[PDB]
């Protein structure tokens, strides 16, 4: 319907003026789409970061009645 | 070359050819964003306009329908809101406006030569002939430009005092 | 170029006629994005065509038990307005029966949709033959457009009295 | 497809990389990035001048003036952009 972005345009806009990063982030859409390697890597990072938080934060911040106090679950 | 304001020349190429352009736009919004969605933006608000002030005359004479608890059309708003119908009203102009965003979505980007506000609700053929059709877009427009000020000053008189159907 | 029915919109590529009901009502484009999978209209023209059947049985069916009464054999102390508070009541000895005819209706009907064969004219099951005889295609195709209509009709019809019994009492014209 | 928006050999990026605002002179850019930077600070403030409450003080108003602030940030940057081009 028109409006919203495109990735691919999104991925090449974004090069440092002068050289800082190269050319920027150029061909990255074309690696991750025909390359499901890439994206089950990034998929399996994020998923690793949530789970090692869901472990940090229902001790920390416990949700369920009564537990914080069984200790073995 | 402009119209309304002598002092300049065509706040952008883009109003060279449209119903209703008289060089009007001292800030440049012409040429800044595509026309087509003024247009549509414009139309659009002047037949709501047209309606609401409409509908705001007539409920504060006594035109009222089945049940409705009879009110003024100042308090009319909340009344019917308490009743519940203005859901079910604001769920069907949801769904036209669905069909809307269709309608926009098609116009903007190619693929479709629709006119800004056009859709095609002509059963009587009265804009069969170009002229006709450049006339009463004249019409229509200046109409929409009309009832803007006209309900925008039914709202504010009514809502300052205590209410009458000249407002004072 | 644009559509019959929204005249305003393109017309849908995927929609372009030689079929039944192509009025060119696609405003999200189901059917663009059906065929560009590869696929074909065959399979949603089997669904709406039942979801209509259905339909039209479901009008009959909430209808008939209040305007007209109930089976003259016993167990039959189900409420006779509200059927979606009726479903509650049908004993189990009766549910089997209409779950195994269903399941097995389904299983025929499967084995039919689901095959390959390209000769299956969408919604020819074979059951209704006996009146189609001897007839030109202009003749069969206003018949079908005639189911078709039924379909679409009933199907708003039943989703108006559904929602009618649920938040008001009953249907206002007929009922109560 | 999309449209060519590398600018890795160039001192500034193309005005297509701002979409539906591509055609925004760079004046209209800035003085509305100066407006909703100063709306959106004063709708901020209103959040810590006035402590926010549960449900008795939160004032929806002041709520949608707060994404200002990050569409001034975008609207400064979007100016340097028109005004490198030209526009
Ligand atoms: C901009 C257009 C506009 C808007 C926003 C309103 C808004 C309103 N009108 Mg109104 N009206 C309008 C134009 C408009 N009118 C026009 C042009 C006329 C013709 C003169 C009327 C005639 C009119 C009357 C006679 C009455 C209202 C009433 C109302 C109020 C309740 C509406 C409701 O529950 O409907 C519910 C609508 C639906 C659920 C739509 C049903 C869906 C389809 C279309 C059904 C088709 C059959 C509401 C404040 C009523 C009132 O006073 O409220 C207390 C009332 O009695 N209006
Ligand atoms: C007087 C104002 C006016 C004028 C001159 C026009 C003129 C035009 N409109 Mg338009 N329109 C208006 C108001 C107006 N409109 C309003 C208020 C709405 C909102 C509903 C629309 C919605 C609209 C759509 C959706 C479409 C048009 C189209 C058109 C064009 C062809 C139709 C035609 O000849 O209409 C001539 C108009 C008249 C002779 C006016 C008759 C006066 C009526 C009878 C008054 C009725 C008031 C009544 C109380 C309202 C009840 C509300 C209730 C039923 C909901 C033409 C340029 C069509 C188009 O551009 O396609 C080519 C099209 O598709 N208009
Ligand atoms: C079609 C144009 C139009 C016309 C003829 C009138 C006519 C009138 N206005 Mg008015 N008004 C309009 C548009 C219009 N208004 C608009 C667009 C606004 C919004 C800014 C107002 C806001 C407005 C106020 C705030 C007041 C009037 C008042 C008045 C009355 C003196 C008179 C009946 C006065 C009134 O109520 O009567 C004494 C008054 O105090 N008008
Ligand atoms: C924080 C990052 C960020 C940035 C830099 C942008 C920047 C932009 N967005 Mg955007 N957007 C964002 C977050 C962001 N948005 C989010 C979170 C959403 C989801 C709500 C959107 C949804 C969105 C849509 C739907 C559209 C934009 C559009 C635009 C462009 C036009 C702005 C303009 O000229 O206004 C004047 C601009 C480049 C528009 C555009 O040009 O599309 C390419 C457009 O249609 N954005
Ligand atoms: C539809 C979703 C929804 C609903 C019903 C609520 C409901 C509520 N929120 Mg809430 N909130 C939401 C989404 C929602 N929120 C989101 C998405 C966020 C993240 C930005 C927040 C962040 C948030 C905070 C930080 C606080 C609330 C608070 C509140 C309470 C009072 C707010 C008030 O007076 O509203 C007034 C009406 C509005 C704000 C409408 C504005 C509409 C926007 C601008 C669009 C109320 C229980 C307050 C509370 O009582 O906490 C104890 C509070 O401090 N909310
Ligand atoms: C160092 C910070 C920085 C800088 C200099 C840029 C620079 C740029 N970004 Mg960008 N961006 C950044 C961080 C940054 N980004 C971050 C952290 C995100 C989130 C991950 C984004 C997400 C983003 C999107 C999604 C888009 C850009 C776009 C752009 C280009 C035009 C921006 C513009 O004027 O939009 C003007 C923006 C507005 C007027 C409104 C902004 C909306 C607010 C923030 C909400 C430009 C090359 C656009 C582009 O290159 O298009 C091809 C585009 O579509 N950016
Ligand atoms: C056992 C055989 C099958 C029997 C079942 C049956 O029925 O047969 C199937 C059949 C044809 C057939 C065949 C037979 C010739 C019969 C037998 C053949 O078999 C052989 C071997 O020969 C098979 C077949 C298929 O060829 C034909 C049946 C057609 C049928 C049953 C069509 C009903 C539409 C209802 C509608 C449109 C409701 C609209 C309702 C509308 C529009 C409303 O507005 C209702 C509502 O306003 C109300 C009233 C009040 C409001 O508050 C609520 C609302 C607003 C909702
Ligand atoms: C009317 C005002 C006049 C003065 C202002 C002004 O116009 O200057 C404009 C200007 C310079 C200039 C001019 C030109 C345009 C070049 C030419 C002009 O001449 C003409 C017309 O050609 C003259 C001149 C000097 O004006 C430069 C503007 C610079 C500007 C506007 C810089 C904004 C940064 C924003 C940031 C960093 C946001 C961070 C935002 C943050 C950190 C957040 O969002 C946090 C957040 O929690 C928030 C707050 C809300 C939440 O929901 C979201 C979260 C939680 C994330
Ligand atoms: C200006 C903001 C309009 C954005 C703008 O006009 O985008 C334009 C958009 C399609 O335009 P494109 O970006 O495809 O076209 C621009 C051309 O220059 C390139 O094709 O049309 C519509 O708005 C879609 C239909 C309504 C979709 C919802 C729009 C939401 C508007 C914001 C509502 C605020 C309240
Ligand atoms: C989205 C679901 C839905 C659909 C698809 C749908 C379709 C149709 C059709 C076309 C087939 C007709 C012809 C029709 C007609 C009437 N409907 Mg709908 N209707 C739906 C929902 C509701 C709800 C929620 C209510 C309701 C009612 C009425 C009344 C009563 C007016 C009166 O009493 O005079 C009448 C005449 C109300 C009612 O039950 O009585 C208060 C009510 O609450 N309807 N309805
Ligand atoms: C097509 C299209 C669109 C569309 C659409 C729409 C509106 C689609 C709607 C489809 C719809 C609405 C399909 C209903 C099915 C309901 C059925 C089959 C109910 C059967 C009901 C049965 C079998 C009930 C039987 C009962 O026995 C029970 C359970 C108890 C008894 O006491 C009473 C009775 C006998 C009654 C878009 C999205 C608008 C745009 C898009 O681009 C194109």
């Amino acid at each position: 319907w028109g409006i919203g972005h495109s990735m691919k345009e999104i991925l090449d806009a974004h090069v440092p003026p002068k050289g800082r990063l190269g050319a920027g982030h150029r061909g990255l859409f074309e690696t991750i789409t025909d390359s499901l390697h890439m994206q089950l890597g990034l998929a399996l990072a994020s998923l690793g970061v949530a789970t090692s938080l869901v472990a940090q934060h229902m001790y920390a911040l416990p949700s369920y009645a009564f537990m914080a106090k069984d200790y073995v679950t | 070359k402009s119209q309304a304001l002598p002092f300049m020349d065509a706040p952008a190429p883009l109003d060279g050819s449209m119903a209703g352009d008289k060089g009007f736009d001292p800030l440049n919004l012409s040429g800044s964003f595509d026309i087509k969605w003024m247009r549509e933006a414009e139309l659009k608000h002047g037949r709501v306009c047209m309606l609401a002030w409409v509908g705001y005359v007539a409920v504060d004479n006594g035109f009222y329908v089945p049940f409705a608890p009879h009110v003024s059309s100042l308090a009319a708003h909340d009344a019917a809101v308490k009743a519940g119908p203005m859901l079910g009203l604001l769920l069907a102009v949801g769904a036209i406006e669905a069909i809307s965003y269709n309608a926009i979505a098609e116009m903007m980007s190619g693929e479709t030569d629709r006119r800004p506000g056009d859709f095609y609700l002509d059963p009587f053929n009265l804009c069969s002939t170009p002229e006709k059709l450049e006339s009463m877009l004249e019409k229509e427009i200046s109409h929409c430009r009309l009832a803007m000020f006209a309900f925008s000053g039914v709202v504010t008189q009514s809502a300052l005092t205590g209410g009458a159907f000249p407002y004072t | 170029e644009r559509s019959a029915s929204i005249p305003f919109l393109k017309k849908p590529p995927a929609l372009d006629g030689s079929m039944v009901g192509d009025v060119g009502f696609d405003p999200l484009g189901i059917s663009t994005t059906i065929i560009e999978l590869g696929g074909d209209l065959r399979y949603v023209r089997e669904a709406e065509l039942m979801h209509g059947r259905q339909a039209m049985l479901a009008t009959v069916g909430f209808v008939f038990p209040k305007l007209f009464g109930k089976l003259p054999v016993d167990w039959a102390k189900d409420i006779s307005l509200n059927p979606l508070e009726a479903q509650y009541q049908i004993p189990p000895v009766a549910l089997g029966q209409i779950a195994i005819s269903i399941a097995i209706a389904e299983g025929l009907r499967s084995r039919i949709v689901f095959s390959n064969d390209p000769d299956y004219v969408v919604g020819d099951h074979g059951f209704g033959a006996g009146m189609l005889k001897g007839k030109s295609e202009a003749q069969v195709k206003d018949m079908k457009m005639k189911e078709l209509a039924h379909c679409r009709l009933a199907m708003v019809a039943i989703t108006g009295m559904f929602f009618q019994t649920a938040i008001t009492g009953s249907l206002y014209p007929l009922v109560d | 497809e999309a449209a060519d928006t590398w600018w890795g050999d160039k001192d500034y990026p193309p005005s297509i990389v701002l979409g539906i605002g591509k055609d925004v002179p760079s004046s209209i850019f800035g003085v509305t990035s100066g407006l909703a930077f100063a709306i959106g600070v004063y709708c901020v403030a209103q959040s810590n001048l006035v402590n926010i409450l549960s449900g008795s003080t939160v004032n929806g108003f002041y709520v949608a003036g707060a994404l200002l602030v990050p569409y001034s940030w975008g609207l400064h940057v979007a100016a340097w952009i028109q005004k490198q081009n030209g526009k």
